[PDB]
């Protein structure tokens, strides 16, 4: 028995049997259930109870220290076969039954390192969690008290004074202004437009009065700050930068701009500190683990290689070439080429072969590459086999060598990039499994509650669909799916989708991008004007001038011709600034001379700018109006003295030394996203079109079947903005892709794609979805993210030269240095207690027990503050005033006694300072909350914010999180660094948009509160494009060229058309700039300083170890 | 000569054709029809 349990346990070939099993069980899970999955579900869980007993009589049950339920595969798959056998008993407990897939995680070699290093993840991630909480929270009830009720202002018609609805009774005007057909809404809109009475927020239109309380919250109600769970809610979706810019503009019109700060502290604080967070502790586990992991243990020569070089380039560029309705002369050049290529690959590979001997040729890896390509070529001709002439662009790689070596280093260490791509269709394959089971029936049982009883595009009908909407959410976004989810479903849906987020999104994702940073990383004259350059006044001077004139140069918005005396001090600042100018570079030209002044980087700017001002200021004397591109060169001026800042030197070192690495990176993507750009055009070119009738509404393929169809009952056949026509345009539509921006309807025109001059039809091609997801893995997940490892891996280095470190020492030398340096500063204090009355409180205050019930009620009176909420009775708001009163009266007991018993010691700990500091605001606020309120609401709300002050003190004690403090703080600096830098370059390009896309017409994402006509709306918009957020929305309103009228330079009119061109060149230069270089920066700063701290609590000294010490001492 | 949607190599074409209720000039353009495949059809310009 017990012999014959053994025997077969330890056999491969049991072990193999079981995980084929589940391999099949999986793919029985896929397809639709019947009565043969029935049996077969009895057979797979037979076998399952014939693995369980042997393994339970091989080993035992609990009572051994190695019986069965000792390890946790066993308990995995003892619970799973429990619930099982449960299910067959007595439905959503079922799908979990698909947990028992995980095991296949052991069929990849390599797997214990990746599977190792995701559990230390988690388990490190306990006071990230706490901090999170604790973060969270406070910005959910900042939010609650900024932004309460806020989002269900409406524009509700005035009480007509006709009498069609009666003479005026209150009951009447409540009547009417409660319908809802009396709230203002443009036809074909769903959601209520947001109003507010504040200077800068969303007007109504004439006859319209903004009110509140009325009608529900946006988003079938579940985008509010109305509570504390839906503030919480929103608080966490703007950190994860899911679908933010919604939220974002919702808040800002029906609050105003100036609420914008809220959002810079949230998404500053939130996304650029803590999912920063998130990642450096995925790379220290994945460094650790790799650590462990490796601690353990004629037609042969140049010019005939040029030539096919060249040969090969040529049929790239013939192959980008191809687009979608051309001339019969271009494709008859494009096959004829097509040949030509083809001929000269067969006399490559024959000449080859016959000069090197045929044993050897097919050795070499390039030359098999080669033959493969001439049998495919020859293939192609002989008779879809034309989609394999795409390999031909590899041949590239053995010529460029940045590619080669790229392609090198992915080859180098591909088991561990296996590993990890198997860990997350894995986890994605078992979410989608669980939420096709839970979520399955819903979506049919009801449609009615969609907007139009129709099922949507993204749900769990099927196993590809729940497939595809789990993957949207491990890509960031959850948000929307989760509305439809809890729209036909229950609570469920939130943990479910939130869940994957984490899985997905902060662990599998930063894990990913851990693996890519592992790999992947007259004498008299020239002496006074020397005297005066080298002056430390005239600097000064000139930076203040340079900033003055920089600054007023954001006055110039849509309404400066309404303001004469502003125009005046234009005109003539620009004058005098062409004589400073002219002046400056002469004093400079007498100081540093000719050869130094055109040698250096900075004096050829301050010379372009000289140029085009001088231009500028003949163009004046000869009657010409001023080119106002080349006069808003100056701001450009102030880099200089921006780079001369305190701490400033880290930052731009960093870039500077990381320019050369970002371009190498862009050229190798740029390649990639040409290979899947040639695919995507010759997949979707030419079948974006659709037939649409006066109204933009797609039409039924039963009543326009195609073209012809369609332009005989007098309707349009519209091509799609974003199609794949051609290269460029394939480019376009890959980088809304990639950035998770506009991607949505480009898929969905992908899928309904037929074959030419046909309508569009619902899902009729589904699985093109496939060629999105490839380019997802290999365009965005790797070659976007390399960016930030980069910037990481410099950052680093420039750190370390910064701090005056040696580049030879080690990190465990290090580290001793830092202890060393700690160890050298370190003093001791000691307090005296008091007489008698005075040293008994000194010792009540003393103990750990006061501190904790200090502790208990600061948690105590965060809780009554989360308890506030919108449509509270005065009786609940005047209960909660008093326990908040009951709680600053015991405060303020605190601060007696402790100053009683510790006299002037109590100041000597910073803590206590911030205590009394809180303290005496809250009395204060006690003072004050009776006046302020009844002489506007909103100073009031914004002065309330104070009441935070008395439960920021919760973070007080804690460890963890005053590590994670402490390593924030240690990077304030160079994170203040990094924000000046950001906001001016949002300042350069808040000017130039606001020149340029001033008067376009309203479209897309751009209305009458979002555009670029004031230098405040511009720099809202350019906050939320920093972070890549609805930009498709602003490059479809500003690349618009139809139906546009041009301007009239007799009349004035400056017309209303954007520019395609100009539109691209901006949009894509700013998310180059800001979305894959300044912001990565954030990252790369965090992971810094916070493995610097780690390393100091896990393997040194940290500031705690000398703490411990001195209160010892 | 031949109608709108037939296969033509940009010498055989109708000056125009009264299609869809207007005279609409004919070019003979070459239409996606596949990867690195088109077809070469007579349609309006
Ligand atoms: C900080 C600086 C605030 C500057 C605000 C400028 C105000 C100017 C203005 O026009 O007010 C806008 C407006 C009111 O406009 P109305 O008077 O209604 O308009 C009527 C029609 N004209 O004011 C606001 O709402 C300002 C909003 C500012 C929000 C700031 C929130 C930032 C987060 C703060 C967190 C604080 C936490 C405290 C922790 C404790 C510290 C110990
Ligand atoms: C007896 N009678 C004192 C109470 C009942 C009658 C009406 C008044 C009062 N009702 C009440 C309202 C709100 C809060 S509360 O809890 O919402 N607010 C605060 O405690 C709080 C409020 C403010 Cl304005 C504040 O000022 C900011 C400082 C910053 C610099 C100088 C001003 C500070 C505060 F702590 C509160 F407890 C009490
Ligand atoms: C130094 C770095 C780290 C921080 C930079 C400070 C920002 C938070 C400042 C700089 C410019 C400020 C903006 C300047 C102009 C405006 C317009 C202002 O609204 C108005 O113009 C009110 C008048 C109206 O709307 O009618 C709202 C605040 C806002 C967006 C300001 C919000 C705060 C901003 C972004
Ligand atoms: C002016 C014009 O275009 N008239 C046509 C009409 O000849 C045709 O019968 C109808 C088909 O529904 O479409 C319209
Ligand atoms: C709103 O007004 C319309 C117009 O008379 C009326 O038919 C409708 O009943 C009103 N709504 C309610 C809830 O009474
Ligand atoms: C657009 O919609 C309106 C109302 O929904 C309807 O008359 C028609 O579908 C379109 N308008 C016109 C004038 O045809
Ligand atoms: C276009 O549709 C009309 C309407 O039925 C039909 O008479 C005509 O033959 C069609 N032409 C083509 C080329 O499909």
């Amino acid at each position: 028995i017990r012999r014959v349990a053994i025997s077969t346990m330890v056999q491969p070939i049991f072990s193999y049997f079981i995980m084929i099993t589940i391999l099949i069980h999986c793919i029985f899970m896929i397809m639709p259930a019947t009565q043969t999955t029935y049996i077969l579900e009895l057979v797979f869980l037979s076998i399952y109870t014939i693995e369980v007993v042997v393994k339970v009589l091989a080993r035992g049950f609990i009572l051994h220290p190695f019986a069965y339920l000792r390890d946790p595969w066993n308990w995995l798959d003892f619970l799973v076969t429990l619930i099982g056998y449960i299910t067959l008993v007595v439905y959503a407990l079922r799908a979990f039954r698909v947990l028992r897939s995980w095991r296949t995680v052991t069929i990849v070699p390599g797997w214990r390192t990746i599977v190792d290093a995701l559990s230390l993840s988690i388990t490190s991630l306990k006071d990230l969690v706490l901090l999170l909480l604790f973060s969270l929270s406070v910005f959910a009830l900042i939010g609650l008290q900024l932004f309460m009720g806020n989002l269900k202002h409406k524009c509700v018609k005035h009480f007509p004074a006709d009498g069609s609805w009666g003479n005026f009774t209150d009951e009447r005007w409540f009547n009417y202004t409660s319908n809802s057909s009396h709230w203002y809404i443009p036809d074909d809109w769903i959601e209520y437009p947001l109003c507010g009475n504040s200077s800068g927020a969303g007007m109504c239109p004439p006859g319209y009065t903004c009110l509140q309380g009325y009608g529900g919250n946006p988003n079938y109600g579940y985008t509010s700050f109305d509570t504390f769970g839906w503030a919480f809610l929103s608080v966490f979706r703007l950190v994860t930068l899911d679908y933010w810019e919604d939220l974002y503009q919702l808040a800002l019109r029906s609050a105003g701009p100036w609420h914008i700060l809220f959002f810079i502290i949230v998404v500053f604080y939130g996304t650029f500190c803590f999912l920063n967070f998130i990642l450096a502790v995925v790379v220290m586990s994945y460094t650790h683990m790799v650590k462990r992991a490796d601690e353990e243990k004629v037609v042969l020569s140049p010019f005939f290689e040029l030539f096919i070089a060249v040969i090969i380039v040529l049929n790239i560029t013939f192959m980008a070439l191809d687009h979608h309705d051309m001339n019969i002369e271009f494709e008859r050049i494009l096959r004829t080429g097509n040949y030509i290529f083809t001929s000269i690959y067969i006399v490559e590979a024959v000449l080859k072969i016959i000069a090197l001997s045929p044993k050897f040729y097919f050795k070499d890896s390039w030359n098999v590459f080669d033959f493969i390509i001439v049998v495919f070529a020859i293939l192609e001709l002989g008779l879809v086999f034309r989609s394999f002439r795409l390999l031909r662009v590899f041949r590239l790689a053995k010529f460029w060598p940045t590619l080669n070596n790229f392609m090198s280093v992915m080859t180098k260490s591909y088991g561990a990039f296996v590993n990890v791509m198997y860990v997350m269709f894995l986890l994605l394959f078992i979410f989608a499994i669980i939420g096709m089971q839970l979520f399955g029936m819903n979506y049919i049982d009801n449609m009615e509650r969609f907007p139009d009883g129709d099922l949507p595009r993204w749900n769990f009908t099927d196993f590809l669909h729940s497939f595809m909407i789990v993957f949207r959410a491990l890509c960031g976004e959850w948000i929307e799916s989760m509305w439809d989810c809890m729209l036909v479903g229950d609570w469920s849906c939130i943990p479910f989708f939130v869940a994957v987020f984490f899985v997905g999104n902060l662990v599998i994702l930063n894990l990913l991008i851990a693996l890519l940073l592992n790999n992947y990383g007259w004498s008299n004259i020239r002496r006074v004007c020397f005297l005066l350059a080298k002056n430390k006044y005239f600097q000064k001077f000139v930076t203040a001038v340079l900033v003055i004139t920089s600054v007023l140069l954001a006055l110039e918005d849509i309404y400066l011709p309404q303001r004469p005396v502003l125009v005046n001090i234009t005109l003539y600042v620009d004058y005098v600034l062409t004589a400073f100018f002219v002046i400056e570079m002469i004093i400079m030209l007498f100081a540093v001379g000719f050869k130094k002044y055109f040698t250096s980087k900075w004096y050829w700017l301050d010379f372009i700018v000289v140029v085009a001002y001088l231009l500028n200021f003949v163009l004046m004397c000869a009657g010409i109006e001023a080119l106002q591109t080349l006069r808003l060169l100056r701001v450009f001026r102030l880099f200089r003295p921006l780079s001369k800042v305190n701490g400033m030197q880290v930052v731009t070192s960093t870039l500077v030394e990381a320019v050369p690495h970002i371009f190498n990176v862009i050229l190798v993507g740029i390649f990639f996203w040409l290979v899947f750009a040639i695919m995507g055009v010759q997949l979707f070119a030419g079948k974006f079109y659709k037939c649409v009738d006066e109204n933009s509404t797609v039409l039924s393929h039963e009543i326009t079947m195609d073209r012809n169809d369609c332009l005989h009952e007098n309707y349009t056949w519209e091509n799609s903005p974003m199609n794949f026509d051609h290269v460029g345009n394939a480019y376009l539509s890959l980088l809304q892709v990639a950035t998770f921006k506009g991607w949505l309807q480009i898929m969905n025109d992908a899928i309904d794609s037929r074959e030419v001059h046909k309508q569009p039809i619902r899902e009729t091609n589904i699985y093109m979805y496939l060629y999105f997801i490839f380019f997802i893995v290999f365009g965005s997940f790797f070659i976007l993210k390399l960016f930030v490892c980069i910037l990481i891996d410099i950052f680093r280095q420039q750190r370390r030269k910064a701090e005056g470190l040696s580049a030879t020492d080690s990190r465990t030398q290090l580290i001793y240095r830092r202890a060393v340096m700690r160890t050298m500063s370190a003093k001791p204090v000691k307090r005296i207690p008091k007489n008698k009355i005075q040293g008994c409180i000194f010792d009540l205050v003393t103990n750990q027990a006061f501190d904790i019930s200090i502790m208990v009620l600061i948690c105590l009176n965060m809780v009554t503050m989360m308890v506030e909420k919108e449509g509270q009775s005065q009786h609940m708001t005047e209960v909660l005033y008093w326990i908040n009163v009951v709680f600053i009266i015991l405060f303020t007991g605190e601060c007696v006694l402790k100053l009683i018993s510790l006299r002037h010691y109590y100041f000597t700990v910073g803590w206590n300072i911030f205590d009394f500091v809180v303290v005496i605001i809250s009395i204060v606020g006690m003072f004050l909350a009776d006046l302020i309120e009844t002489y506007s609401p909103t100073l009031f709300r914004v002065i309330r914010l104070a009441r935070i002050g008395r439960i920021l003190r919760l973070v007080k004690g804690a460890k963890g999180i005053r590590l994670l403090l402490l390593a924030l703080r240690k990077a304030l600096r160079t994170l203040f660094n990094v924000s000046f830098l950001l906001f001016v370059i949002m300042f350069v390009y808040a000017v130039f948009g606001m020149e340029f896309f001033m008067h376009i017409r309203d479209a897309g994402a751009i209305d009458d509160v979002y555009n670029f006509k004031t230098f405040g709306q511009s720099i809202i918009l350019l906050f939320q494009l920093a972070t890549s957020a609805g930009w498709d929305g602003v490059y479809f309103a500003i690349a618009n060229e139809e139906d546009c009228r041009a301007p009239d330079h007799e009349l004035g009119y400056p017309g209303n058309c954007g520019s395609r061109a100009l539109g691209i060149a901006y949009l894509v230069s700013y998310l180059i700039i800001t979305c894959l270089v300044v912001i990565n920066m954030y990252a790369a700063v965090i992971l810094d300083y916070v493995l610097e701290v780690y390393e100091d609590s896990k393997e040194g000294l940290t500031d705690d170890d000398y703490d411990m010490f001195f209160e010892v001492w | 000569c031949k109608k709108y949607d037939v296969e033509c190599d940009s010498g055989e074409c109708c000056q125009k054709q009264y299609l869809w209720y207007k005279w609409r000039p004919l070019d003979c353009r070459c239409l996606k029809s596949g990867f690195f495949s088109s077809k070469c059809v007579c349609r309006d310009v």
